[PDB]
């Protein structure tokens, strides 16, 4: 994340940093239930081992508070066109189950129609990762949480190369220091109503980071509703999509 | 639903003439048709400890 | 995250700047960046890492 406090004790509670072979984080995701992280299908294609350790909040100081869990089974949307960044979604399940705690609750999922109306009308939205803390510099061996200001289709068309699809909605700045970044793709959107936080996205991707004319994108969770809870009781094979 | 979102703690759709809200996973409604009242310990869209 | 650090397949792009290629310096297989040169047909138009440093610092 480039910008944006570090966060708290309580703050973040439903992360997830998807861990490697060893032991750096390279993705993030959210926990969605005790049983399975969400994250962009992208992700899936960085790593060997993606050991999902839940409960970590500032990586070097790497003392107990934390759990890496091993994975079940990943399932990334059958559309997912790869240099599209297009369906960029997965639903993950883990072989053991979270004991939520400090630092471990689940967020909630909308349900499509409240969600465009309510939610994503609304001016800001909540990013975090460990990713890095500038483009051309490393990351954060802390969870940091962005405020982001939801920006219009019809603005951030114009603003990329890269085609945004239905699917997709963009966040952030433009002018102003402070975006998503390299690492922090998965890592949770959510916006409060009224003191719950709902996922209204996952961080999908950008052009460099903190860029100039340049917003961050995400994948619009609303959009993709349905099969992450039909994957939510068969995981497996991809369906339908 | 729309002003004040329609009463409830958190979803809102349009029965015919009237608002129904419901609750998220594991959130049971109240006997007014409105608050949502938490159903776990840790539950959905929550952060901190306690009072 | 940063799109701009991949193609990932391998375009086809000789393309001198005779051609209208744009150099770009997209991350190679692991280690550092490579450079190619970006056919006009090709060409998003996005912003590309004109160089091994900043590029590898970048996307490595």
């Amino acid at each position: 994340i480039v910008g944006g406090r570090d966060c708290a004790e309580g703050e973040c509670p439903w992360q997830a940093l998807l861990v490697n072979e060893e032991n750096e984080g390279f993705c993030g995701g959210t926990i969605l239930n005790e049983f399975y992280v969400l994250t962009a299908a992208h992700c899936l294609h960085q790593a060997k081992r993606f050991t999902v350790r839940v409960g970590d909040r500032n990586t070097e100081q790497e003392e107990g508070n934390e759990m890496a869990h091993e994975v079940e089974m990943t399932v990334k949307h059958s559309r997912f066109v790869k240099e599209t960044y297009d369906f960029d979604i997965a639903v993950l399940r883990l072989k053991t189950p979270i004991r939520f705690r400090r630092n471990v609750a689940p967020a909630c999922l909308p349900e499509k129609d409240w969600a465009e109306a309510t939610l994503m009308t609304q001016k800001t939205g909540i990013v975090s990762g460990f990713g890095r803390t500038h483009e051309k510099g490393r990351l954060s061996s802390t969870l940091k949480m962005l405020e982001v200001p939801y920006v219009d289709r019809s603005t951030c068309k114009l603003s990329s190369s890269f085609t945004i699809t239905p699917n997709m909605f963009c966040a952030g700045y433009d002018t102003q220091p402070e975006d998503a970044c390299q690492g922090d793709s998965g890592g949770p959107h959510v916006t409060r109503f009224k003191d719950t936080y709902f996922v209204t996205g996952i961080v999908s991707w950008g052009e460099g980071c903190a860029r100039k004319g340049k917003f961050g994108v995400y994948t619009k969770v609303s959009n993709f509703l349905k099969w992450i809870d039909k994957i939510m009781k068969a995981r497996a094979g991809a369906a339908g999509s | 639903c729309s002003l004040d979102n329609g009463g409830c703690d958190q979803f809102c759709r349009e029965e015919r003439s009237e608002v129904r809200c419901s609750c998220a996973h594991g959130y049971v409604l109240g006997d007014d048709s409105k608050s949502c009242v938490s159903t776990e310990r840790f539950p959905c869209g929550k952060f901190t400890q306690g009072r | 995250y940063n799109r701009l650090c991949i193609k990932p397949r391998d375009w086809i792009d000789e393309c001198d700047s005779n051609e209208g290629g744009e150099r770009a310096y997209f991350r190679n297989g692991k280690g550092g960046c490579d450079s190619f040169w970006i056919c006009p047909e090709d060409h998003t138009g996005a912003d590309y890492y004109s160089s091994y440093r900043d590029c590898f610092n970048a996307c490595i």
